[PDB]
Order: structure tokens, then sequence, then C-alpha cells
């Protein structure tokens, strides 16, 4: 029904992490610096700036201070320090108030860096968003 | 590398 009037896009969440040796381990667990960024993929699979979002909010574990962190410019890079991975929620806000999407992400220390792809459905009823969507594929 | 929060 109402979901017919949408296009799909794949976004790629990019995570990196490494130990900070100058930070005392917590219960023998080392503290790590970690970062998350978000890019968009085009129809050929190349990364391009995710300009279809005007805001990203990382909803961090409540062991973090001010755990809801807003970013407004691609690639919406967040950097933090911690000791244990966790599911976090990433809210991405489409241009022109076209809608919030909540992307589940798993922050973990299994790899130095790892990328995860998510498909979102985006409406075609906001002119400025529709023009932006043309940069990443058919509309 | 498998450290995780509750």
């Amino acid at each position: 029904g109402s979901m017919v009037a949408t296009v799909k896009r794949t976004i790629r969440i990019k995570t990196q992490q490494h130990i900070l040796p100058e930070v005392p381990p917590v219960e023998n667990f080392p503290v790590r610096q970690w970062s998350i960024e978000i890019v968009l993929l085009d129809d050929e699979g190349k990364e391009i700036p995710a300009t279809i979002f005007d805001k990203v909010i990382y909803h961090l574990h409540p062991t973090f201070a001010n755990p809801n962190r807003t970013f407004t410019d691609p690639p919406f890079r967040i950097e933090e320090q911690g000791w244990a991975g966790f599911p976090l929620d990433i809210s991405v806000f489409l241009l022109e108030k076209a809608g919030e999407r909540k992307i589940p992400h798993d922050l973990n220390f299994l790899q130095e860096s790892y990328e995860v792809e998510h498909v979102i459905q985006i409406p075609l009823n906001k002119p400025l968003l529709t023009e932006e969507l043309a940069k990443s594929g058919s509309t | 590398q498998t450290a995780r929060k509750s």
C-alpha cells in the first residue's frame, strides 16, 4: 500500500576500535577507543556521503555520559572510549522530516574494524530528498 | 575481543 511509494538504499555502518594502553583496564578489561561512521552506497556499491540524512543520533549504552549523541554532517563520525561492546541504536533522520529510521548496530571488539550494511526504505514525496536520492541510484 | 555489556 503506502510502502509502494518508496525506494530502497543500502547504508554501510563502519566501526573501528583499538586499545588505549594509558587507560587503566576495568576489571582486567582494557579500555578501547572506538569510532562509528555512516556512509551511503550507490547502485554500483561505492561509498558516497550519506547526505540523505540531516541528523544522526547514536543511542549509547547508559553507562556513557549523555548517551544520546547528535551529529549533523556526514559521515556522522562518533568517537568514544569503553571496555565492553554492546548493541546500540542509531537513529537516522531523513531530509525534509521524511522520517526517523532506527538502525540496530552491534559495537564489538571482535575485529579491529568491520562494516555492516543495512537496507532502508525511503519515501519519494519530498522534492529535496528525492533530488538527493538521485545521487545514489534510480528513483 | 568478546567483551560485551549487559
